[PDB]
């Protein structure tokens, strides 16, 4: 969990204004967008990069390029490079990184409108975020269907394929015949409606407060559509705040006056923010349990 | 509703 920063430059008096607007709107709360960036701490491999394990088990199995992993006429053509992922990816393989503990500070503290994820680990759920405050907008491992007839079947009957030496006889629908996968969202399927209908209330809850709210953008690289529409429809006179490697998306594209850029890891962006707040105390407790 | 998942 130890962090520094990303350079010489310091950050904490950009961070510093992000807990001066939650001091002066006490009664307010924010809504976090949140992609792979802030579990990298946590040891996940990038299946896209190189220097993984991961990544050379699926070229060595002939995936022809690593987003085909996740592309439907690919799994249903051959189904063992999603399974191997699956197999080294499955929740519980990894813990959350301090800044997951700090989305279940600011629930605790009951400053937490909403989470949208793009990640499929589930780590803001396994670090005790509530399901009513969470979307996963590309789904997750914790259900299963039939591809073809939509069947509905528990998720450990696929967990225990993974478990096999070697992975062979995939799961297949007990009524059609058609492979079962993970609830997973994959390129070129629909995410599921909660994201479209939970973006729609909260989009009308932001107007309707301009104790005035935040949204907060990290780790993500807005790479990924639908999901990355979402930062250019946030209210123009609701602030935003990018936590970000680099500038991305509609933040550089149409940046508005009062966007806020930090350039800062996410741990030690959660480390300065809970400093800043004067959290720290209670923080260092869920830390530690 | 956004369409299904892709890039651009
Ligand atoms: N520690 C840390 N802190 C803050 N931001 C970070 C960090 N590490 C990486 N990043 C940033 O997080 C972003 C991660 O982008 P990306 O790897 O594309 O993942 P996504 O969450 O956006 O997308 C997932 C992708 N995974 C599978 C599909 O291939 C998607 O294209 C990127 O813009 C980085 O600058
Ligand atoms: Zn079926």
């Amino acid at each position: 969990m130890a962090s520094m920063s990303v350079s010489t430059a310091s950050t904490e008096m950009s961070v510093r204004k992000i807990a001066a607007h939650m001091k002066s709107n006490p009664n307010a709360k924010v809504i976090f967008m949140v992609g792979a960036g802030i579990s990298t701490s946590c040891g996940i491999p990038d299946f896209r990069s190189p220097g993984t394990g991961l990544y050379h088990n699926l070229a060595r199995l002939k995936l022809p390029y690593p987003e085909a992993v996740f592309d439907v006429d690919f799994f249903q053509s051959d189904p063992l490079p999603f399974y191997t992922l699956a197999k080294e990816l499955y929740p519980g393989n990894f813990r959350p990184s301090k800044f997951h503990y700090l989305l279940k500070l600011f629930q605790d503290k009951d400053v937490l409108k909403r989470v949208y994820t793009q990640n499929i680990d589930t780590l803001e759920r396994q670090a005790g975020v509530k399901d009513d405050l969470i979307i996963e907008a590309h789904g997750s491992f914790a259900h299963c269907h039939c591809i073809g007839c939509g069947k509905v079947y528990p998720p450990q009957v696929f967990k225990s394929k993974l478990a096999e030496h070697p992975i062979k006889d995939f799961v297949k629908c007990d009524v059609c015949g058609e492979l079962v996968k993970p609830a997973i969202v994959f390129f070129g399927e629909d995410l599921p409606d909660s994201f479209s209908e939970t973006w729609l209330n909260d989009s009308e809850w932001l107007r309707e407060k301009i104790q005035q709210p935040l949204v907060i953008v990290v780790g993500t690289s807005l790479a990924v559509y639908p999901f990355a529409s979402l930062p250019e429809e946030i209210p123009r006179k609701v602030k935003r705040v990018l936590c970000n490697l680099e500038t991305v998306g509609d933040f550089k594209a149409n940046k508005r006056p009062t966007d806020l850029i930090v350039h800062q890891y996410s741990d030690e962006f959660a480390e300065q923010l809970v400093e800043e707040l004067g959290w720290q105390e209670d923080f260092e407790k869920i830390l530690t349990a | 509703k956004g369409g299904a998942k892709r890039h651009r």
